[PDB]
């Protein structure tokens, strides 16, 4: 999920728009 | 953990950003 | 507007702390 | 929405946590 | 400025990236 | 104004996260 | 990495404040 | 609106910063 | 208060140390 | 430490929402 | 004090409100 | 630059200033 994801890396915008509904 | 805490409270701020009018789940599990 | 836009924005931090390890479910949908 | 139940007048916790998963 | 430009109505994410250098 | 000071605190925010490495400049002038 | 992210999420918000009319410029490298 | 929120917010994390070690005292009175 | 004294005119850093201890 | 600073920006911005009309003193000493 | 206390381990809301005036 | 400088050790107000345009 999000938190492994982008809290052990730098996530780019276009990584977090993944989480969006 | 603290530092998740803090990662948490700026993920989320991104998320309102860039999902904008999409909305978005924030489940940290 | 950006009232409502700035106001979202502090929405968000406060449910991020009211919720927890729960987690929220945001959707500026009228 | 949430905007419109929050952003004119404040929400009490209680209105806040009708938003938590 | 950015003031006039994004406070007085909503500038999209895309509109910003006219302010990185 | 602080509504100004407000909208621009969240505008330094916003282009943090949108311009990453780039960087950006604010000029308020 | 994050902890760099995060950091100067912080720091461009200082800088928000602290320059003020200035204005600044931001670099992360 | 809520204009009066917003602007403890923001006034909360500038005392943070201004006062160090000292720390602050926020009232919203 | 500081509300009253800061949240319609700016307050300058050098005006919010009064509320520091 | 800059992760003591990090963690106490948030510490009072959560201090802010939990105290509401209370308010609190932030005594980092 | 309250970094000591809420800087490693997530301190409950509870926890924080311990600090309010 | 400004996040060597300041994110490893704690930079002043004054130190940040350094870095206003
Ligand atoms: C914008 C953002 C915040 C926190 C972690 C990340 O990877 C990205
Ligand atoms: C911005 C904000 C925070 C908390 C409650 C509200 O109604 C609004
Ligand atoms: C993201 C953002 C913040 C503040 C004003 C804007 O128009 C846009
Ligand atoms: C406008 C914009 C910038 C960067 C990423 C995005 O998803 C959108
Ligand atoms: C730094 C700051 C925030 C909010 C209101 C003010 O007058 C000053
Ligand atoms: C809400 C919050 C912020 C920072 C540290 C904590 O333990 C709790
Ligand atoms: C005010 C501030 C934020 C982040 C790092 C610093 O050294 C100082
Ligand atoms: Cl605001
Ligand atoms: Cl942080
Ligand atoms: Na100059
Ligand atoms: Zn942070
Ligand atoms: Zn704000």
């Amino acid at each position: 999920g999000i938190v492994e994801q982008c809290c052990t890396s730098i996530c780019s915008l276009y990584q977090l728009e993944n989480y969006c509904n | 953990f603290v530092n998740q805490h803090l990662c948490g409270s700026h993920l989320v701020e991104a998320l309102y950003l860039v999902c904008g009018e999409r909305g978005f789940f924030y489940t940290p599990k």
